[PDB]
């Protein structure tokens, strides 16, 4: 994280597509550095043929400029998620706030 | 691998017999700043010599005075002064006059000279004096101390006493009077970088230079000596005491790397530590349920790898539980 | 503001620090100042320059 | 013996050919080059010496004339490679050889903003500090009462100088002479020539 | 070693006639076969080359002397 | 005296906290007290013997940028963790460690497989993370002593060592200090004044002993003035 902040880099690393975003709040089911699977609450799931939300975290692969992108879940299981919130920080980012 | 590299020196520059140039090569990759700096620090205000430290004029009471029969002020007498090294014997404390008439300038010889003293530049001139009708004379009193000793600290040493209006100098008993250290890049066939020091000093003359950092090296090692590795060694001595039963075998069984399967089949038989499985021949496992193929290999191959095997007669067990 | 922040720590409030030396170990005259900086890696990195 | 062992040996980089390479650059000479070139210093010889590293280690009073900061600026190496070459380079394009910029007479190896603030520092006398009206016989008793700590580096003290002034011929005359100036400025005379 | 040539160029009429003679000597001392009349410290024959010049005892006259000098012991020994 | 003057003498290592110590060199007669600060403050960031991880060996993953289903941090942070981890050898130089666990929960120092001269300065120093039941973590840790620091680049020596897969390098940091900080003050002499007291303040890994690292540094100092404390013309 960097120590003197403007505020606006809550919004950098959440509004660009770099992090895990929260499209369902719900609970943590399954946390690994692969992959992140999330039980959708029984309010925000749907009435019908709905399940549970899975987010595939892209691993070391080549960036445009040669640089690798990553990213490491920042969650914990049984930890409850609002939508919307970070679930694993993208290449230089730190708990959904940008920090290069 | 906890054993440094020792220098050896290739550079030991005497010009002008009174201004030495030493190297150093070569060093760790800072050994050459604080060693450096201990020899500075050392050499600057912790090293033992003489100097003057008293002036007492027969006619002038103070530093401030229009004196007749020389051509200097009362200050650099004092600096000629204070520029005048003098070696002492055994004596920590003499006391010289300087009682001379005449034409020219004073100088070191003219000092009376005593057995107990010496004198290291006799041509080192002290004082212009009046070509005709000037007969003044002073006594210098030298010491022994430690270093350099300012006028703040000397006008304290004043405030003492000075019942007679003693005059004061600066004394200076070190005996080096500027040291320059300076670290460089040298090279090993392939380290990147050890410090090569570079050591430029100069001192009052009175003894060599290289003696003067032979004395401080010595003085480090005195002051070093109350934690030199109580010893040169400390341990030339190797004793190996062993029993008989390995500490492996009071291990529980679930530290050979096995699987939950095969811990399960051998806590069955309530066979905990390792000391209770070894004196166990094989013959008495295959006979155990759920110790097949699999299992049995796993055991065979993860338990006698280690060295040991799987069946053998032995009594010290179990010391002591 | 920044002042009453570091009044509320343990450090002084004028932001500068006495310093020692690290090869000759005594102090620096003229308090330097001191603190927490965000730095960056630029991208060109002398083993693509070289 | 060949030139494939030769060739094998500098590719293993094996410890008996570093000296070798100390040896080669030992009074060989390269030119170093900036990437927009102006005058006659944008290229400078100079010896160079190895160093463990992937960068160009610069002289700080060169670069001046450079125009180049070290924010980022890449420069360029070439080797003269001729014993004409060689000789020239030592003897026109060395940098000791180009001290006067060829546009104006003014020296180009004026010093930068670095030293130019310590000598000020060191100079710039208080009223008051650790040893002021005490004497000094000479600068380097001055540097030892600095280094020890015993007084401060700008003070007014009285010293004794011994300066030497160039004659109608060839002579270095010699006269000592009691100054009143500050510790920084005498500590620096022993740096300057005698003339 | 060698860091200025200023005193080269105080006994040579210019820069270009110095390095001149120097690359002559220096061609003489490496590919040439001759020996270097100043005693070295290793340096190369570019340093030697400038030593001797800046000692007075080699120039370009000095130099077509000695090799007028070689060419007639070479047509004498060749008769 | 105003000559032959007396030499220091250790007096305490009464420690702070577990890593955190304190030692008293006491006393010195005049200006040493920088000098020896300094020169002990030095002596001991330079190099002091350390045992951190070198060598690394996990049967699952084959390369640091690698991941693992059931690990929770990456196989990068398991090396940073592996490398800030401290460990304490005796007997032998180098030596080959077996950490396995299983089941959810923080894998710590303490779940290592121990043996008789591996002493760990802190279990609680956390390794990693498991998040599934039904997975598990077996891999072999090298520990060497050795002097300074090192990375994992120029360490290389031959091309063998890497040929197996499972062999990952990581940059042998061993420092058993950390901060050594140290100043003088008015020591309590029986009749004189101006004596000066060492306190010497060390934040370490608590791997090596205070006194220890102390009299080694002192030696080390020793042994390398020692080289013109007879000094004479020799190459
Ligand atoms: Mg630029």
């Amino acid at each position: 994280k960097p120590l003197v902040g403007t505020g606006m880099e809550r919004a950098v690393a959440v509004d660009s597509g770099v992090t895990a975003v929260a499209k369902r709040g719900g609970v943590v089911q399954y946390v690994d550095a692969s992959r992140i699977v999330i039980k959708v609450n029984e309010d925000e799931m749907y009435p019908g043929e709905a399940g549970i939300d899975i987010y595939n975290l892209t691993k070391y692969t080549r960036s445009n400029q040669n640089t690798c992108i990553n990213q490491m879940p920042c969650v914990s299981l049984g930890e409850p998620v609002e939508r919307g919130d970070v679930l694993a920080d993208g290449p230089s980012t730190d708990l959904g706030e940008l920090a290069l | 691998v906890t054993e440094f590299l020792k220098p050896r020196l290739v550079d030991i520059e005497q010009v002008s017999s009174t201004h030495a140039k030493v190297t150093l090569e070569p060093l760790e990759r800072g050994f050459g700043h604080t060693l450096g700096n201990a020899l500075r620090r050392i050499l600057l205000s912790s090293m033992p010599g003489c100097a003057v430290t008293e002036v007492e004029i027969d006619g002038v009471l103070h530093e401030y005075s229009t004196k007749e029969g020389v051509q200097e002020d009362i200050l650099e007498i004092l600096l000629n002064l204070k520029g005048l090294a003098v070696r002492v014997q055994g004596k920590d404390e003499v006391i010289l006059t300087l009682n001379k008439s005449g034409i020219g300038p004073v100088t070191a010889a003219d000092i009376t000279h005593d057995g107990d003293v010496e004198i290291v530049k006799p041509q080192h001139v002290i004082c212009h004096l009046t070509d005709e009708n000037a007969s003044i004379s002073m006594r210098i009193k030298v010491q022994r101390g430690r270093g350099y000793v300012p006028a703040s600290t000397r006008i304290h040493s004043e405030e003492d006493e000075r019942p007679i209006g003693r005059l004061l100098v600066d004394a200076c008993y070190s005996p080096v009077e500027r040291i320059a250290y300076n670290v460089e890049a040298a090279r090993v066939e392939q380290r990147t970088d050890l410090d090569k020091l570079v050591i430029e000093m100069e001192t009052n003359g009175t003894i060599d230079p290289e003696e003067a950092i032979r004395r401080a090296a010595t003085i480090l090692a005195e002051q070093l000596e109350a934690f030199v590795d109580l010893r040169d060694v400390r341990q030339p001595e190797v004793k190996e005491e062993k029993p008989e039963f390995d500490p492996i075998l009071l291990r529980p069984v679930d530290d050979l790397e096995l699987t939950v399967r095969s811990a399960n089949c051998l806590k069955a038989e309530a066979i905990h530590y390792i000391g209770d499985l070894v004196q166990r021949t094989e013959v008495e496992l295959l006979k155990t349920p759920n110790l097949g193929k699999k299992s049995l290999t796993e055991i065979k191959d993860v338990l006698a790898s280690r060295g040991l095997s799987l069946g053998m007669r032995l009594e010290n067990w179990p010391p002591a539980s | 503001e920044i002042k009453e922040l570091l009044k509320l720590g343990d450090l002084p409030t004028s932001g500068q620090i006495r310093l020692y030396d690290g090869r000759t170990g005594e102090q620096f005259e003229r308090p330097v100042t001191v603190g927490y900086m965000y730095m960056l890696k630029l991208n060109h990195l002398v083993d693509d320059k070289m | 013996t060949t030139i494939k062992a030769a060739k094998k040996m500098v590719e293993r980089e094996e410890a008996v050919v570093w000296d070798i390479l100390d040896e080669v650059i030992r009074e060989h000479p390269v030119l170093l080059n900036r990437a927009p070139t102006l005058h006659r210093l944008g290229i400078q010889a100079f010896e160079p010496v190895l160093i463990e590293g992937k960068a160009i280690q610069l002289h700080p009073l060169v670069c001046a004339a450079y125009n180049a900061d070290f924010d980022g600026d890449q420069m360029a190496v070439h080797v003269p490679l001729t014993l004409e070459a060689q000789l020239e380079a030592r003897a026109l394009m060395m940098s000791t050889n180009n001290i006067l910029s060829p546009a104006n007479g003014e020296p180009i190896i004026v010093p930068s903003q670095d030293v130019v603030l310590g000598l000020y520092y060191m100079t710039r006398d208080c009223v008051n500090a650790k040893g002021e009206g005490m004497v000094l016989t000479g600068p380097k008793e001055a540097e030892r009462l600095y280094r020890s700590g015993l007084a401060s580096l700008h003070a007014r003290v009285k010293v004794r100088i011994t300066e030497y002034e160039k004659d109608a011929n060839g002579e270095l005359v010699a006269k000592t002479s009691l100054k009143d100036t500050t510790v920084g400025r005498a500590i620096l005379w022993m740096i300057v020539p005698k003339g | 070693a060698r860091v200025t040539v200023q005193d080269a160029v105080e006994k040579i009429g210019n820069r270009f006639d110095l390095v001149l003679v120097a690359a002559r000597r220096a061609r003489q001392m490496q590919v040439g076969g001759k020996d270097p009349l100043v005693p070295e410290e290793n340096d190369k024959t570019t340093v030697i080359a400038l030593r001797e010049i800046e000692e007075g005892l080699i120039n370009n006259q000095i130099l077509d002397v000695r090799e007028r000098q070689e060419q007639q012991e070479q047509e004498a020994a060749e008769l």
